[PDB]
């Protein structure tokens, strides 16, 4: 039952499709800071046209 | 906000008050009250919505009414004619202050 | 006691920078923030921005942005003020504070607990 | 977490408590709180893709860094602990858990 709730839930949301693509990521904290999981990544994502 | 000059006598308590938005005083109690003499580098004598730090005396009293906080001076002595000035938390990391109140002990 | 140094004066055309230093002494220089206060004569303070000295992370007033930089050295516990472009309006003394206590689980970079004043100093633009 | 608590004593069951590898569920009697904070200002940024369709992401950090942690009791998950290993020590008799 907790699995079926979770599929039809998630059924008919947004599907990540176009966005696996190549990204260019530099970096997004200024340091180490605590810990720097932020990465900052831009793509060519696609608009409407 | 704040008003521009306070008179007193010396023996009797005074209040200067700082009123701000709700994002100012409302959302966070971080108050703060700092006097100046003129040539000289600004005081520290109020910190959080009430405390003081040690070296002062119960001269000062702050608090805190929905968007505006008071401080009141408990008496008044002649280098009680600093120039105060309230200051505050306000929204994103930033820090505002009040912008001056002169005491005039007669 | 603990106390912070500053720089002198410093008299310049308009358009050029101005560095201002602030080296601590008496206490730990990562322990604590380093805030910003300038003072125009005849006109009450405006704080102008914060650094943590731990890791370098500053940030700024909302229209100081663009034209203010913040460094520090914590090898021989300084930090630096950079302006960029300065104006006749600039003319004012500035202020190294010493803020809140740097924690690594909560922030309190906002706070204004500003202990210890430096001598401050005058930045004269002609 | 949030489940129900056991009526008296802390009760330990498993399926046989001699085979390795069967998960032993310990059940206690008074429940351990547990403070779990992200403390960052983080926000958030709508990338359009295709049509009617948007993405969420963070956009950007707001103030300083901090760390994502949880907090418990010392001395309260040691008293835990210990009586765990209590009801623990008769199922595993004459010996140091
Ligand atoms: C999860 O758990 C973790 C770990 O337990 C939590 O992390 C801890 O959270 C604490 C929350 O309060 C935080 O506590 C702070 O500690 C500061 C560090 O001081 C202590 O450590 C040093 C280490 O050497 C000792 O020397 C020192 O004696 C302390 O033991 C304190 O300084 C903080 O108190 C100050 O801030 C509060 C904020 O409002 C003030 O109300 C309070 O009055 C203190 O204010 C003084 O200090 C500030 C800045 O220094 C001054 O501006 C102010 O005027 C006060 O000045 C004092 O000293 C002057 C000196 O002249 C004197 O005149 C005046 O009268 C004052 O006495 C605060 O207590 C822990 O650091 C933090 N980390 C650790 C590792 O424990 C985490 O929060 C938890 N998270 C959740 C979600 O639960
Ligand atoms: C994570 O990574 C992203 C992208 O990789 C970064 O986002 C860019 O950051 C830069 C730097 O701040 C932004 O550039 C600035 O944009 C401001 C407004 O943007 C408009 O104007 C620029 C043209 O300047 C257009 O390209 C843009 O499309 C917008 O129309 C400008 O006002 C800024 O100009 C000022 O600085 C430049 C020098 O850089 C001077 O020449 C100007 O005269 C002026 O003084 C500046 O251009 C950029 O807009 C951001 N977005 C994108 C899509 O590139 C993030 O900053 C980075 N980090 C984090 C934490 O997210
Ligand atoms: C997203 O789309 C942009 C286009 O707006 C891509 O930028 C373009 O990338 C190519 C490489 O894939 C660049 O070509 C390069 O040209 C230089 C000479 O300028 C040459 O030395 C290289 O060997 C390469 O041929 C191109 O200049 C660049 N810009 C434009 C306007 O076409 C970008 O790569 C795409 N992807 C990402 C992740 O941004
Ligand atoms: C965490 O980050 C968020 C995102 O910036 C902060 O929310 C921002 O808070 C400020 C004031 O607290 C808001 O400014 C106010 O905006 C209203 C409406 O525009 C205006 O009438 C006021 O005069 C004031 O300028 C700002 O809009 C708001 N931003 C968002 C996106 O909600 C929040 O304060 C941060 N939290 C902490 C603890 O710093
Ligand atoms: C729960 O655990 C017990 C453990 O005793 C299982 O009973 C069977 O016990 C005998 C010994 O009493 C095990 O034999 C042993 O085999 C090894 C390897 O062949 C040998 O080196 C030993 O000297 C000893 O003879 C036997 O393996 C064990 N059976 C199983 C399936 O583990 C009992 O089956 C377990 N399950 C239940 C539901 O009770
Ligand atoms: C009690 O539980 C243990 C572990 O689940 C089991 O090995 C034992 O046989 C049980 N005893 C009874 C009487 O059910
Ligand atoms: C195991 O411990 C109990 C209580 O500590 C003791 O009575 C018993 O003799 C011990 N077993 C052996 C074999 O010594």
């Amino acid at each position: 039952d907790i699995i079926s709730l979770w599929d039809q839930s998630l059924k008919p949301c947004v599907k990540l499709t176009p966005l696996c693509v190549t990204l260019i990521c530099s970096d997004a904290t200024v340091k180490t800071g605590t810990v720097e999981e932020m990465k900052n990544c831009s793509f060519n994502t696609t608009t409407e046209i | 906000t704040q008003p521009a000059s306070v008179s007193g006598s010396p023996g009797q308590p005074i209040t200067i008050s700082c009123t701000g938005t709700s994002s100012d005083v409302g959302n966070y109690d971080l108050v703060s009250w700092y006097q100046q003499h003129p040539g000289n580098a600004p005081k520290y004598m109020i910190y959080e919505v009430t405390k003081r730090p040690a070296g002062i005396s119960n001269r000062f009293s702050g608090s805190k009414s929905g968007n505006t906080a008071s401080l009141t001076i408990s008496g008044l002595q002649a280098e009680d004619a600093a120039d105060y000035y309230c200051c505050s938390y306000a929204g994103s990391s930033t820090v505002i202050f009040g912008g001056g109140t002169k005491v005039t002990v007669l | 006691q603990v106390q912070l140094v500053q720089s002198g004066a410093e008299v310049k055309k308009p358009g050029a920078s101005v560095k201002v230093s602030c080296k601590a002494s008496g206490y730990r220089f990562t322990d604590h923030y380093i805030h910003w206060v300038r003072q125009a004569p005849g006109q009450g303070p405006e704080w102008m921005g914060w650094i943590n000295t731990s890791s370098g992370r500053s940030n700024f007033a909302q229209k100081f942005q663009g034209r203010v930089t913040m460094t520090r050295d914590t090898s021989i516990s300084t930090a630096y003020m950079e302006l960029n472009r300065l104006k006749s309006d600039d003319t004012a003394v500035y202020y190294c504070t010493t803020g809140s206590w740097i924690s690594l689980y909560y922030d309190s970079s906002g706070y204004p607990n500003f202990d210890y004043w430096g001598q401050g100093t005058l930045v004269t633009v002609t | 977490l949030n489940g129900s608590l056991a009526e008296k004593e802390i009760v330990i069951r498993s399926e046989n408590l001699t085979n390795n590898a069967k998960i032993i569920i310990v059940h206690l009697h008074t429940p351990v709180e547990i403070v779990c904070t992200r403390p960052n200002n983080n926000t958030r940024k709508s990338v359009r893709i295709g049509p009617g369709q948007t993405f969420y992401a963070t956009g950007d950090i707001i103030g300083d860094i901090k760390q994502a942690h949880c907090n418990i009791s010392e001395e309260k998950w040691n008293d835990t602990l210990q009586k765990v290993g209590i009801e623990l020590q008769k199922h595993f008799p004459n010996k140091t858990i």
